[PDB]
């Protein structure tokens, strides 16, 4: 019988319970977005989790928004292009978490979000 | 008269509320007569009739056809004028359409299968306090079905021991934990005490994992004053979601709660207790899809939709609950093209004897916009609630990853799960018992 | 039957009793159907309490005269399961889930024995026959 | 008539409220006559009697027997119909049963010894705002009696100096400190000021020790508006417990306070000031057990139960206050089998000249579900309040540890305490003065 | 006259005012639970005391719940079995507090809680 850890395994929603993704697995998820006609975008933060500082009313949380890395990659057809931006972000902010999100102009909304990099 | 109420050449108006009834006439009652009766008895000689125009207030059967269901059975389509209904009142809609006709002697049995809610009427309802999109944005969750677990045993646990189970389940990977439908306020556990301990559990698990957590706190009560009193304290605690059993509590009360949740930013989880009393039998009652459309109108962010382990019928009302425009498809129980003119959708909740091995199918059938509610599926894990929740969260994400890569969940389901067992001892242990 | 079929259980003056007309699916014995009705309409964490203290129980089963495959199952629910003054909770607790059980082709609640201990928690009619007159 | 009201063959109904009266008839009054009078005079010729059925509203003496108490004394059992009582009103119960009969000329003296509260009546009362179990869970305290100290001197201290004593006592190991029953709001110390400083003390001691602390803030007042105003501010301060003198304040007011505490999560400590005016004499009045059952019904989380240094009588009403089912046991003052049908129990509070050496006996007699309230027992410690509280906390835990190991507290009490003095200088110093 | 310490002696409720329990004394308390027909269970935490972060309303406190070590030991008849789990917990989480609690299916409630280990 194993006891589920209480520290060191903080999460980042969808896919964060799987082992660290390889470059190939990461590419596949990006391609999923592209094939689905969704727009990929990178976000980064030095704080990786939600908290409540300014309010505690229903539905209000701080730490949900992260910072946008450049802009949504509209018209992207090459998943490796996203990887390139991911690498640049990691170089500019090695001590920051970086996640990949996706937008749909059809559903007019954010519909994707998965961690892509975590600092040492 | 058959042709006062049976009008086979009538063209429905874009403002009419349409109904599809499965009618079983008594022996000796012609289908045209049965249809006319259904329309007449669910709508409109006395001198007062001369002080108005009865024709503008009568319901009318514009079509009837023998159904493939069984013995002398027919589907009768009835059209009701917009003016018969009180704006924003599901209660009045039900009263007007199913309040009297089911007891008519000339009918051996009757079941309401569907309703075409015109935009002119649906626009008079607030609808879901938030809806699918807003909820995902509020909780910052995307790309996968949500996960939850109902606390067990149902009754008998102290408020604190109840919260303990909540925390362990949530910290393991589930997005929500939940009060059983029967859990309101009782001698063994008063509601305020439960709200206090579940709040501690919600926040402890959230701080530990870094992910937003919630627990459907049941506000169902004996009176509207009590129901609101519970919603108000949840509001004070700042938790994200509350719960209501809309059928046992009722539509008048549910609508009030939905309004409170909208005014206070609370998500509203809806349990369908007692639905089987009404929607089980094919020959008499009201099909769940009608009860589902009614809930979307009255207001709810989540609604229980049953299990997946008939499929087409379930998928049918799932679309009726989530989509903006659903095309007529009788093969899936959709008797009328339904346009919701942007009313938010409701997240369908799948629960009932589901475990890790069902993850591929569930993800496949429902897609991301759903809540997969477990019971023993998580609480029955050999290592406890936290490991059980982890096993379910891992199993789900493994399915999502595989689906996103283009794999066939319906055919590769077992392999996907078996493969995930390799790096997840928790999942492996779960796959050994089930 | 089960933990749920107790044919010699003596109902308590505080129990809420239910009389269900049950139509079992082919191959489902009346005893099992009755126990199921009681189990499905009531009940590692179970170790933190007493399941017997909160279980609904079928204390009597009988066939329906003149009916094919129809029985009346009597079930007793402990007083503690119900929220005082709430008909909503009484309906939720007794008929909220059991009518969809696959082992049953059909199910109808015929009567309910409302114990004085529970009814005294309800205001009841705003006035009643005598006051109205 | 003796046999209109004296019905020795009457079988009590499960819905009757039964009473056991200790009756002392005047010379020349037969016991049957006295019993009939007690029943008749505490219940039901005028023509209006013919507009109803007096038999269904009369109380009746179904048994009378000479008692072993003293000179011409008897225990008369009276049965009252359920319909005579207003639901949820202890006030009406008292009025109906003891409102008039005690002044009857044919009786030299009368004392109400017990009452059988049927489930049909008790279920109409909220009862304790929380009860034993909930309290333990809320404060996270298990396995031992709770500890408290009443601040002294009673009156004369400034609000701040009062809070200072609170903090020192609490930081030393006590779970609670408390306002004397006489401390409400006076020239030397207004209530709001006391609440402010005691709140600072509660939180300072809690942060220092890491254990949840509380101070019974007395809300007893001249009016219900003032009583609630005090409860409301305690609620604002977020403290865990308030206090009320239910007998001097009254049942109508106590019930309202109990409801407020339930609606706001506040524990309610109940002091029994003035009880001796009513329950001291064996020949006339009302025994405390009746006042105790009344409090459990009206509402309270703690209730003073006296000291242990007659024992059997105390243990008797202690069970009546904490247990769910208490079997008839006249040797312990229990004249009727009492079933509370899950109404929460009340924690009994022992206070009055108790010190460290009494810990073994107190733990032995009351068990874990009690509050041991000291006075000089802690405030009289040669090194001050904090060391005094520590000595009492150490003494108590030493007793608990020994009891848990199977040792006999009643026989090994002194050795257990002496042994603990070896590693606790604080306890040693306390055992030298007392 | 000795002054009661203001720091370093934080408490953990019942039994925390007694000197550190020996293995033998600890076993006795466990046996007490077993003889009383109560179910022992271990809980651990890196934070050992109550606090108030999310709310300050009456009866609300954070830090009351700790994390469950595995599951309640139902059917346990050998106190040394509990000691074994206690040792495993200490090995897996040496920098965490560990307490032993007990449950009664009769009273349907938690009725025991005492510290069993404190980090250096
Ligand atoms: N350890 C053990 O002894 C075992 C325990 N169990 C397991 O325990 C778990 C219990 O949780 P689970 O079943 O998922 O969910 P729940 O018991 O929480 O039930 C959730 C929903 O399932 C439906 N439901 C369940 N029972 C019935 C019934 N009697 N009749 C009609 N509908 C029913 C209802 O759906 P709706 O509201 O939509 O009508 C209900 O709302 C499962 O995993 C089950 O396999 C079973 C075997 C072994
Ligand atoms: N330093 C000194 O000069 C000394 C001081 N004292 C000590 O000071 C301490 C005072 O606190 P303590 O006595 O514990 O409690 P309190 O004085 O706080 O009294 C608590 C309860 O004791 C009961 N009580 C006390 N006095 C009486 C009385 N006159 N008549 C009836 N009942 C009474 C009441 O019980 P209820 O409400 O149940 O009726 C009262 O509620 C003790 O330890 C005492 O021994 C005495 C000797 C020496
Ligand atoms: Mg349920
Ligand atoms: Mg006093």
């Amino acid at each position: 019988m194993q006891v589920w850890p209480i520290e060191g395994i903080k999460k980042f929603e969808t896919l964060s319970y799987l082992p660290p993704l390889t470059v190939e697995d990461l590419l596949k998820q990006i391609e999923y977005l592209l094939r689905s006609k969704w727009v990929p975008c990178l976000e980064f933060s030095k704080v990786g989790f939600v908290y409540r500082e300014n309010h505690r009313s229903p539905g209000y949380y701080d730490g949900r928004y992260w910072t946008m890395w450049k802009l949504p990659m509209f018209g992207c057809t090459d998943a490796t292009q996203v990887l390139k931006e991911l690498e640049e972000a990691k170089k500019a902010y090695p001590d920051a978490f970086v996640r990949i999100i996706g937008f749909d102009n059809v559903r007019q909304v954010q519909c994707i979000s998965f961690i892509a990099y975590k600092p040492p | 008269y058959k042709l006062t109420y049976y009008t086979p050449e009538y063209e429905t108006k874009d403002t009419d509320i349409l109904a599809a009834f499965r009618v079983t006439p008594q022996p000796g009652v012609p289908p045209e007569e049965a249809g006319a009766a259904v329309a007449a008895e669910s709508s409109t000689t006395v001198w007062t009739d001369g002080l108005t125009s009865l024709d503008r207030y009568k319901g009318r059967c514009y079509h009837i056809e023998p159904v493939v269901g069984e013995d002398n059975q027919y589907i009768a389509y009835v059209a009701y004028p917009l003016d018969l209904f009180e704006e924003g009142s599901v209660t009045n809609m039900f009263t007007s359409i199913v309040g009297n006709v089911f007891g008519f002697k000339a009918l051996r049995a009757l079941r309401l299968e569907d309703l075409r809610i015109p935009p002119t009427y649906s626009k008079t309802f607030q609808g879901p306090p938030h809806g699918i999109q807003v909820e995902r944005d509020k909780l910052n969750k995307y790309g996968r079905p949500l996960l939850g677990c109902t606390i067990k045993p149902k009754l008998g646990l102290s408020a604190k021991n109840y919260g303990r189970a909540c925390y362990e389940c949530l910290r393991g990977g589930l997005d929500f934990t939940k009060d059983d439908e029967n859990v309101n306020s009782q001698p063994f556990m008063r509601w305020r005490d439960r709200f206090v301990f579940c709040a501690e559990a919600i926040y402890k698990s959230q701080a530990e994992t870094g992910e937003i957590k919630g627990h459907y706190l049941n506000a169902t009560a004996g009176t509207c004053e009590e129901m609101i009193k519970r919603a108000v304290f949840a509001r004070e605690l700042g938790v994200p979601i509350v719960m209501h059993d809309y059928l046992t509590g009722g539509f008048t009360a549910n609508t009030s709660l939905a309004h409170y949740c909208r005014d206070n930013g609370l998500l509203l989880h809806i349990h369908r207790a007692m639905h089987a009393v009404i929607d089980r039998q094919k020959n008499h009652g009201m099909h769940f899809r009608v009860l589902a459309k009614a809930l979307r109108m009255s207001g709810g962010d989540h609604i229980h939709a049953g299990t997946v382990v008939e499929r087409e019928m379930t998928l049918g009302f799932v679309d009726l609950l989530r989509d903006d425009f659903i095309e007529k498809d009788r093969a899936r129980g959709i008797f009328f093209t339904q346009d919701w003119v942007s009313m938010p959708g409701v997240i369908p909740v799948a629960s009932g004897g589901i475990h890790v091995w069902h993850m591929p199918a569930l993800t496949e059938i429902f897609g991301d916009d759903s809540v997969l509610q477990f019971g023993g599926g998580t609480l029955g894990h050999p290592w406890g609630n936290a490991p059980g929740a982890a096993a379910n969260r891992v199993a789900l994400e493994a399915c999502v990853q595989a689906r996103n890569e283009g794999r066939d969940l319906a055919r590769e389901g077992n392999e996907i799960i078996r493969s995930a067992c390799k790096w997840s001892p928790e999942l492996a242990a779960a796959c050994e018992i089930w």
